[PDB]
């Protein structure tokens, strides 16, 4: 339904770790070269 | 003007640790006392390693690092055993140190565990302690660790490795009546183990005529030594010390006049 | 042929492109290297992101030392091509001269 | 060498429970900055409702700027005061500042009180965003929190908008600290 | 590269006295004990031994760097009292209280042990 | 010369979310050289056909 | 903003910035715009429900990840042109829930108010309990740390490279660490550190290391010089090869050794080497040969860890040789927290020399009080304080800069569970003496580092050496 | 060209007359030492084998030096050169034979640096005059110079990697300049605000404000030991 | 003089003169065997 | 109000600049105005 | 990159309990319940284990 | 200066070069020593 703030520190950082998952840290870099 | 008539009583005894209690002694004694047991007791532990092979993923004086680290046995040959400065010997022999031997090769797909139990002591009597064993170093598939070492006396005034005690607990005057500690807040403070004051009670009355005394000890050992070794090596050591010390001031005295 | 272009490591035209982790390890590679550099001589050689204002933009400044009032800029560039920027300034003179 | 090795007996530390302070002087401290808001709040209505008079020598927004700053000085140093009032002489942030060792008052207080105002070149915190400080903001808002106010000390620490603020606040500390090293000695070279 | 070696800390080298006594011309019946060698843990030990003859008058041990390896040995006693004597006296009753510790530190280990 | 016109070593309001606040190198270069934050990133760029 | 919210004509990268008051619409799809993902708030409520955590939760053996928030429409980026018209909720369970009307026009969320922060600025445990600077000075000495810089370095053959022999993982970490991969490659060690003022020996910003410590392995460190020599036979008259010179062959070698040389000119790996010593033999024909022979600088003093003889990309033969050499922490030597409480070894005591607990634990670096009321770093204070806790409840304590959840108070009184005072205070004993302190130390788990800043890299001295011929002046020889 | 070698910041007029590298000069990092006087300075035993003073050979030390010249560099504390008569110099260390290294009034030995030399030790930037002060060289087993904790004050300098230069005078007359001139003692008081430059500092100052609290009470043990560190007490323990 | 090839790990002895190579890999990248002269490590 | 302090004002001084960064006067009152305020 | 043989702090070993550390991990023990089991009471050797990274494991991974 | 009712005494200013033009250079040695001085002394700092 709703994320309620009881579960919103897992969820936050569960969408963070899945940014992490997708892109990296050198993302710009490499994005770039390709580009 | 003489000396104390301190007292003894031991309160646990296994063959990990010895918890007990000197009474009618001074604090300096004392305190020597868990000094020597640090840094004064002697044992045996490996101080030359020459390597034959090393194809692991840790250099060579990693390896000589993790070995020198290694308890080995040394409750009674200590004892007998040399200094390698001390004996007369072409730097090594078996009056005053121990040659292990350590050839491994690793031929499986499954990571081979070099640990202590791959050390091998010309010595029935210097062993490593663990024969869970100590991990030395983790072989790949074609990776090999030959290398022989002698181990020698010492004690952990020269060398971390040569200290016999895994953790010395000291501790006087838990109820602090000596008021040797000033709590800002005394009802923050846990009481001691030691402790025999009531729940609501969290110092005990000031004592100004009190003298530290009642001392309580707990030597855990490495495995070297038997924590009851430990003490007794403690005593007669310091005891030692002080006796090489009056023989040198009575020249020194004679000279003197 | 006309010229050989370094490439940036992990990238889509690396050869470590897609390897799985167990991959790069063969080739010595650590997995957890992010790429992102260049390897010119055997130097792995990072480039830097290098900050400048944005292009086609209309900017106005005000310069106190100058004798124009105000000076509204626009540096031109096309879309992806004549790399080098041209720049328009507007500038009304300063009501200093008497 | 006496001292050194009389401190051997008495010891000196610091901690944590240094850091700390009364329930009744957390209390204290709460309450003169949530005056303190109000207080800066008012000023902020008068302006709005145009029932602020420029003070001789000073435009409308200097006048509101010096008011609101004094209210916000006047809070850091009562809660900065009743924080130092609250120390124990057992407190080893007090002795190091009693004995001029090291620290000030300004530091107790704001470790234990109020970190207080930012400002960049003498000012508090720029509206860098349209009419914001930060996107967190509503547009033209002039109370402490969004021109960079810290209510928090820092053993309860900073908030968000709070924490960059300071970074910016200690970013100019920095930059000057730079420029003193490149004019360290050229004054002298060219006198000498 | 100037490491020293770690034995340095308790082996004497050639032409080193383990203890040497000088007079302390400013007051009457006092010596300086210097100890090679030695650590806190004898300086300690012999400082407070000393304390409890009630004609040693000062009795004071300090280690003049940490990175260095003696202890000097103030003592200071009456005018019937030497320092010579009062530090042999103070050794010989640390060796009897070392002495009778091993002793009824071994009978405590064998009462535990039996049971 | 852009850079004399306006002083770009101050942490600027609109750093917030895209660039470090706290690592900069001190010295010389305090403020000149940054870092981005974490999610931060830079647009590759596409057509607006 | 729908259609990028569904991806379907402008990317995600695609800007739009209306600006009311001026009557203009900005459309940016440029490169080099600098944006971040923010939670879409539509109506005071998050776009982002639990049926899209639930699905990132099993990210693996699902297909979903980042890019599915993206497409529904829960998250989008924005650029800093477009954040000036963005209504910005710090966080959900406390800005856009009902209260005081402060703002009921939220545009978007953040994700987490941490993500401000960089790599280097995203180790430090509890940034928002230090003094801004200090967080400033972490930051480089973050990047100055020793560790295991990356995994395959035996491979590699760096010009320097340091390696720590026993990283550890932070006991008080931050959630972003689990992205730097700073568990996996960490950079220092966790070490009970005392807050004391014991014998003048950590003043001014030194450090009292444990020498017991120390010869365990506290902090020891590998270093590897990589040496690079290449043979050139441009010029038809001087050829140079590698072969280790011999007398008669050519009219000038120095005193130094050539044992160590190997028949090609090259020490064998495993072999101790100094100043005297020559790695790499080469000699280049006269127009006798002339021996132009490489020598190692007097202060490095190793042992040959590696060997490669290639062809560089000129195609000319040349070796490079990796020179191993382990440092032992001295007196001298930098050591920093996280927290900008940077120093060096003033000296090292051996554990009975240090003072100890009532259990026997000494610690292994004593800091002076006086380097924390200046610097205000509190949050060094309170890392040692959750890090007690940590050790002792057996789990990583959680360092995250702006989380409620966590603060002083809480961590005291779990510390106060394991039976210590609430606020990280021991009774330490002299260990000189055995006499216990009057003040009760502060003393806890820190994590340090070990900066790449050693005291024998640094020291030099010059007496009488080597001027130059033109200048007739001291140079480097 | 000509003009260019004398042109420029690296010129020879201002790059090699100004300022220029100097012979017997160290560096390296500064650690503390609460033990050492405040003119003294602890000094590596590696910078110390290094550098050398050289030391005219009279009767008084005709024997001194002989036996320094006899240790040579393979033994600390030694000698590196001979310089005779004729202002040759020998080099020890090539060939020890004491039979041409007898040395005669007028004879120079280049001595190791021992305890009690006097060097200029430097921190830079230097500002005023209390940065470039002298010190009683103390000889210490680790590779740091050493420094009471007082002069840290005048020198600007912290423990936490700073580096700071030795400069060892290396004649009886720049020697005596030292001492008369430049001694951290005399250097106390600035004329800059007729005032001390170097004062009590974060332990000793905070201890000793403790120390001198009313309800601080030393037992007889206590103050005995207090007293092994007061260098210049009489040796009459007071009335408590 | 043994070379290991960093290819395929294989021990060959090749001389001063001649190119340096794998005999069998052909790989160009060749590793000094470990000195077969003994070197004590004191285990501190 | 502000003024040149520190290095900079300094500067100024050792550079002696017929241009000021904020010149600057102090103008005393010797009549009743000086203690009059309308009349300053 | 392999577990120490002694805890720095106070010399106990600690190199033969990475292995079963790593098994009552795998016995659904919490950290704390594990180094418990394996006798680790002091916080300083409870920080070896709870604080320890074995690079040794991905060193290994490379052939030799 | 020359304004009415304006001490001609105490009234200075704070440019050199209008002070040397004005009243001398023995007014700019004193005018020097009280800038030089201002500065200094602004931060509580005491220069002999
Ligand atoms: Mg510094
Ligand atoms: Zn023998
Ligand atoms: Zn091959
Ligand atoms: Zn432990």
């Amino acid at each position: 339904d709703e994320i309620t703030p009881d579960l919103w520190q897992e969820a936050c950082w569960i969408v963070i770790s899945s940014y992490f998952d997708e892109k990296g840290l050198v993302r710009q870099q490499l994005d770039s070269f390709d580009e | 003007p003489y000396a104390n008539q301190p007292t003894v009583r031991i309160t646990e005894l296994t063959d990990e640790n010895v918890k007990f209690i000197i009474e009618n002694t001074d604090l300096a004694v004392a305190n020597s006392i868990r000094r020597v047991f640090i840094a004064e007791v002697p044992i045996i532990a490996i101080d030359w390693v020459q390597i034959d092979a090393n194809s692991s993923v840790l250099h060579d004086e990693f390896i000589a690092h993790r070995l020198g680290l290694i308890p080995l046995t040394s409750d009674d040959i200590v004892d007998k055993l040399q200094y390698s400065r001390d004996c007369t010997c072409e730097e090594f022999c078996p009056e005053c140190s121990v040659e292990f031997t350590l050839d491994v090769r690793c031929n499986e797909d499954q990571t081979r565990h070099v640990t202590s139990r791959d050390l091998i002591s010309n010595s029935p009597r210097v062993i490593p302690v663990t024969s869970d064993d100590i991990l030395i170093v983790k072989l790949r598939k074609g990776q090999e660790l030959r290398l022989r070492a002698y181990a020698k006396k010492g004690f952990g005034k020269e060398h971390a490795k040569w200290n016999p005690t895994a953790g010395v607990a000291f501790e006087y005057d838990p109820d602090n009546a000596l008021r040797h500690t000033v709590y800002p807040k005394p009802e923050e403070w846990p009481k001691s183990e030691y402790s025999e004051l009531d729940e609501d009670e969290s110092q005990a009355p000031y004592d100004p005529n009190g003298k530290p005394e009642r001392f309580y000890y707990n030597v855990e050992s490495c495995g070297s030594l038997r924590p009851e070794t430990i003490v007794l090596s403690a005593l007669s050591g310091l005891k030692k010390k002080l006796s090489d010390l009056q023989t040198q001031l009575s020249h020194e005295i004679q000279s003197d006049v | 042929f006309i010229g050989k272009i370094p490439i940036m490591l992990r990238s889509t035209y690396c050869l470590l492109n897609g390897l799985t982790d167990r991959d790069l390890c063969e080739l010595n590679e650590c997995p957890l290297d992010p790429g992102g550099y260049f390897i010119i001589n055997g130097s792995e050689k990072v480039l830097i992101a290098q900050e400048k204002m944005a292009t086609n933009t209309v900017y106005v400044f005000a310069k106190k030392d100058s004798k124009y009032a105000y000076t509204g800029e626009c540096r031109s560039c096309l879309e992806n091509s004549s790399r080098p920027t041209s720049t328009i300034w507007v500038s009304m003179l300063a009501r200093g001269g008497q | 060498t006496v001292i050194n090795n009389w401190l051997l007996i008495e010891g000196h530390t610091i901690g944590i429970g240094d850091s700390i302070a009364d329930s009744k002087t957390y209390q204290d401290i709460q309450n003169t900055i949530k005056k303190a808001k109000q207080d800066v709040i008012e000023v902020i209505e008068k302006a709005h409702n145009n029932e602020l008079e420029p003070t001789p020598g000073n435009t409308l927004r200097q006048t509101f700027e010096n008011q609101v700053n004094r209210i916000l000085n006047d809070a850091r140093d009562k809660t900065g005061s009743s924080a130092q009032k609250s120390l124990s002489e057992y407190n080893n942030f007090k002795s190091m500042v009693v004995s001029g060792a090291k620290g000030s008052k300004i530091n107790i207080s704001q470790v234990i009180a109020v970190v207080g105002q930012q400002n960049v070149e003498g000012k508090r915190i720029p509206f860098g965003f349209k009419h914001r400080t930060l996107p967190h903001f509503i547009k033209d808002d002039y109370g402490p929190e969004s021109r960079g106010f810290v209510e928090n000390s820092y053993l309860a620490g900073l908030t968000p908008t709070e924490f960059f603020f300071h970074a910016m606040g200690g970013r100019e500390g920095l930059i000057d600290t730079a420029v003193k090293t490149a004019e360290t000695g050229y004054i002298q070279r060219r006198l000498i | 590269m100037n490491a020293p070696p770690a034995f340095e800390s308790f082996l004497l080298f050639e032409g080193e006295k383990k203890i040497t006594i000088n007079k302390d011309t400013k007051v009457p019946n006092a010596c300086l004990f210097t100890i090679n060698k030695e650590d806190h843990t004898l300086g300690n030990i012999i400082k407070s031994q000393l304390l409890k003859d009630p004609q040693v008058l000062f009795a004071g041990y300090k280690v003049p760097h940490p990175l260095e390896h003696k202890i000097i040995i103030r003592v200071q006693t009456t005018p019937d009292y030497s320092p010579q004597e009062a530090f042999t006296n103070a050794i010989t009753d640390l060796i009897s209280e070392l002495s009778l510790l091993e002793e009824r530190f071994r009978v405590a280990i064998k009462d535990k042990q039996e049971g | 010369r852009d850079g004399k016109l306006a002083k770009p070593r101050q942490l600027h309001n609109t750093l917030w979310g895209m660039v470090c606040p706290a690592e900069t190198p001190e010295g010389h270069a305090v403020g000149l050289v940054k870092n981005l934050a974490l999610m931060a990133y830079i647009s590759v760029g596409s057509q607006p056909s | 903003r729908k259609l990028r919210r569904q991806m379907d004509i402008i990317v995600s990268e695609v800007s739009m910035i209306r600006d009311i008051r001026e009557r203009e619409i900005r459309i940016y799809t440029d490169a080099g715009r600098i944006c971040r993902p923010l939670l879409i708030v539509e109506k005071q409520k998050l776009l982002l429900k639990k049926r899209h955590i639930d699905q990132l939760k099993e990210r693996e053996y699902n297909n979903y990840s980042w890019q599915d928030l993206v497409a529904s429409g829960v998250v989008e980026y924005i650029d800093t042109l477009e954040e000036e018209t963005v209504m910005l909720a710090m966080t959900p369970d406390d800005l856009q829930e009902k209260e005081v009307a402060y703002c009921s026009t939220y545009t978007h969320c953040e994700i987490h108010p941490s993500m401000i922060l960089g790599v280097c600025a995203s180790i430090i445990p509890f940034p928002d309990h230090n003094q801004s600077p200090r967080n400033t000075y972490q930051s480089a000495m973050g990047k100055q740390a020793m560790g295991v810089y990356i995994t395959n370095f035996h491979v590699r053959m760096d010009t320097l490279a340091h390696v720590l022999y026993y990283p550890q993982k932070p006991l008080v970490t931050t959630r972003s660490m689990e992205y730097l991969r700073f568990r996996e490659l960490p950079a220092g060690i966790n070490s009970i550190v005392a807050i004391a003022s014991y014998t003048g020996y950590n003043q001014e910003d030194s450090v009292i290391m444990n020498r017991s410590a120390v010869d365990r392995g506290f902090f020891r460190s590998v270093f590897y010089r990589s040496y690079k020599e290449q043979e050139s036979k441009k010029g038809f008259d001087q050829e140079e090869v590698f072969e280790k010179p011999t007398r008669e062959t050519c009219q000038g070698m120095r005193h130094a050794i050539y044992d160590k040389l190997d028949d090609d000119g090259l020490i064998a790996p495993g072999v101790r080497v100094s100043g005297d010593d020559v790695i790499i033999g080469k000699t280049v024909t006269l127009p006798t040969k002339r021996d132009c022979s490489t020598f190692l600088r007097t202060s490095e003093t190793g042992i040959v860890d590696q060997v490669m003889v290639t062809l560089n990309q000129e195609g000319y033969k040349f070796c490079k040789i990796r020179v191993r050499s382990v440092r032992i922490p001295q007196i001298g030597d930098k050591f920093a927290s996280r927290h900008g409480q940077k120093g060096t070894c003033g000296i090292q005591y051996r554990q009975e020399d240090m003072p100890f607990t009532c259990e026997g634990i000494t610690p292994d670096i004593i800091i002076n009080p006086h380097a924390i009321p200046s610097r205000m770093t509190i949050g060094h204070l309170i890392e040692c304080l959750q890090g007690k806790v940590s050790a002792n409840k057996g789990e990583i304590g959680d360092a995250t800069p702006f989380n409620d959840a966590v603060n002083v108070q809480k961590i005291s009184n779990l510390l106060s569970d394991y039976g210590y005072h609430l606020r990280g205070n021991e009774v330490l004993y002299n260990g000189f003496t055995g006499r216990k302190i009057t003040s009760q130390i502060f003393i806890g788990p820190t994590y340090y580092q070990r900066l790449k800043h050693m005291v024998d890299d640094k020291i030099h001295s010059r007496a009488r050496g080597p001027i130059q011929i033109l200048n007739r002046q001291p140079m480097e020889g | 060209s000509l003009k260019q070698r004398l042109k420029g910041k690296e010129g020879r007029v201002r790059g090699n007359l100004m300022g220029k590298r100097v012979d017997f000069s160290a560096r390296t990092v500064i650690t503390p030492d609460p033990n050492l006087s405040i003119d003294q300075v602890g000094v590596p035993r590696s910078i110390a084998a290094n550098m050398t003073f050289a030391e005219i050979v009279t009767p008084f030390n005709i024997d001194r030096l002989q036996e320094l010249v006899r240790r040579g560099n393979s033994q600390y504390p030694g000698a590196k050169y001979i310089i005779r008569d004729n202002g040759d110099r020998i080099d020890l260390r090539f060939h020890p034979k004491p039979s041409d290294l007898h040395l005669q009034t007028g004879y120079k030995v280049e001595r190791h640096m021992c305890d009690g030399d006097i060097v200029i030790f430097n921190r830079q930037p230097t500002l005023h005059k209390m940065s470039m002060m002298g010190h009683r060289v103390r000889i210490l087993p680790w590779s740091t110079f050493r420094l009471n904790l007082s002069v840290t004050t005048p020198y600007n300098a912290d423990f936490d990697g700073d580096e700071m230069n030795l400069h060892l005078p290396q004649s009886l007359e720049t020697r005596a300049e030292i001492q008369e001139l430049a001694m951290v003692p005399r250097m106390i008081v600035t004329p800059q605000s007729n005032r001390p430059v170097m004062g009590i500092v974060q332990d000793t100052l905070t201890a000793v404000r403790k120390f001198t609290k009313r309800d601080v009470f030393l037992e007889r043990g206590e103050v005995m030991n207090l007293l092994m560190f007061l260098s210049t007490w009489d040796g009459k323990v007071p009335q408590p | 003089m043994i070379y290991i090839c960093g290819e395929c790990h294989t021990e060959n002895e090749i001389k001063s003169r001649d190119p340096i190579r794998c005999r069998e890999c052909g790989y160009r990248i060749m590793y000094k065997k470990r000195t077969k002269r003994l070197v004590v490590f004191d285990a501190r | 109000k502000n003024v040149t302090l520190g290095v900079p004002r300094l500067k100024e001084l050792i550079n002696i600049s017929k241009k000021p960064k904020t010149p600057s006067l102090t103008v005393f009152l010797l009549g009743q105005s000086a203690r009059d305020a309308e009349r300053a | 990159m392999i577990i120490p043989v002694r805890c720095f702090t106070c010399g106990k070993i600690v190199g033969n309990k990475w292995e079963a550390y790593l098994g009552l991990l795998q016995a659904e023990y919490t950290e704390g319940d594990a180094l418990d089991a394996l006798g680790l009471k002091r916080y300083c050797c409870r920080r070896m284990l709870l604080a320890h990274v074995d690079l040794i494991e991905k060193l290994l991974n490379y052939a030799p | 200066l020359s304004e009415k009712d304006v001490d001609p005494v105490r009234t200075t200013s704070n440019d050199i070069v209008e002070i040397f033009t004005v009243l001398g250079i023995e007014a700019v040695r004193k005018a020097l020593e009280r800038e030089l001085y201002h500065v200094i002394s602004f931060d509580g700092s005491y220069v002999n």
